[PDB]
């Protein structure tokens, strides 16, 4: 846990001019760029859902999300204390998207260039299951060290503070350079902090250094094969931050 | 054991018998496929071990639901036998089994 934020290191750290975790945290303003473009250069198979749905992504919809859902929260019934103003927006917006959502998308990501696609639905549940198209990937560098995608629902990821928190996949598979094929060679499982809140828009993380270094496309796998009504799942395409 | 019962006219009757332990030991069922070739269209719940009204009898019980060009064989909220509905109705298959 060095180079990173520790008390001691800070401590001393602080002679030659430190401003504690000011320094380690990054933040993204106008988290609106960093949004790759699909490889396939097919406007073919791409169905309703865009390219975000690719081909045959049975199960998933546009407006596949419950009504109040928000960013790192959850809406209860009485006023709560400094709270977001995502809790008292309208429901819809007065507009659709680039699918053709009225789907509120959160972070400041503007519904009018992101699609969203979901699984839930009111009555006759079934599997889903959605492969989205290759999405191009910038050359490495030291100043973008990872890959991001905003979702919700009940997802399986790693953290610290919770072990494994089982739920549904999303898994960011990725392609090596070839004969002009592109198959798969991986996967990555994400790093999502809200776990144990499953509906709070928790924008998981996918860090660049893990996958090799010629790397030249990724795309989104998402499946949910329960048939409960409150096991679903929600997806925006894959980002690269600028931090 | 099952069908037990028949109400006149052929017609075997549904039963009753709420298990106290919840789950039983062993589950040994059976169904023909020309029993599941005669549902109408959009079909329904060829059988279940609950009342498909009750609070939350999804994530408990057995439900083979026959829908339209699908009969899924779930669980407790878990797809086990998916088998399309244009070979069943067609002499492919002989007999559902279901063991537990
Ligand atoms: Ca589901």
């Amino acid at each position: 846990q060095y180079p990173t934020y520790s008390n001691g290191w800070s401590n001393v750290r602080a002679f030659v001019g430190g401003c504690g975790l000011a320094d380690d945290v990054l933040v993204e303003p106008d988290t609106n760029a960093g949004f790759m473009k699909p490889l396939d250069g097919d406007s073919g198979s791409w169905g309703p859902l865009g390219p975000l749905g690719g081909v045959n992504p049975v199960g998933f919809t546009p407006n596949g999300v419950p009504e109040h859902t928000v960013a790192e929260a959850i809406v209860m019934k009485p006023n709560q204390p400094g709270t977001d103003y995502d809790w008292d927006a309208p429901t819809k917006l007065t507009s659709p998207g680039i699918n053709g959502s009225t789907v509120p998308l959160p972070y400041g990501l503007d519904p009018a260039r992101v699609p969203l696609a979901g699984t839930y639905t009111t009555g006759a549940q079934q599997q889903s299951t959605l492969v989205s198209a290759w999405y191009l990937l910038p050359k490495p560098d030291d100043g973008h060290p990872l890959v991001v995608v905003t979702a919700a629902g009940k997802i399986a990821g790693n953290s610290v503070l919770h072990g494994y928190t089982p739920g549904q996949t999303v898994v960011l598979e990725y392609a090596m350079p070839g004969p002009g094929a592109l198959v798969p060679a991986g996967r990555m499982v994400p790093d999502d902090l809200y776990g144990e809140q499953p509906k709070a828009w928790r924008n998981l993380r996918f860090a660049r250094a893990k996958m090799p270094a010629d790397a030249v496309a990724v795309r989104v796998v998402a499946e949910d094969l329960s048939l409960t009504p409150e096991d679903w799942i929600a997806v925006t395409p894959p980002r690269v931050p600028d931090l | 054991f099952w069908p037990q019962g028949s109400t006149a006219d052929g017609n075997i009757t549904q039963i009753t018998a709420p298990l106290v332990s919840g789950a039983p030991r062993a589950l040994d069922i059976s169904i023909p496929c020309s029993a599941i070739a005669t549902l109408p269209a959009n079909g329904g719940l060829v059988l279940s071990t609950l009342p498909a009204g009750g609070v939350d009898t999804g994530k408990a019980g057995l439900f083979v639901r026959a829908n339209q060009d699908t009969v899924v064989v779930a669980f407790r909220d878990s797809v086990a036998a998916v088998a399309a509905r244009s070979t069943i109705a067609a002499g492919g298959c002989s007999a559902l089994h279901i063991w537990a």
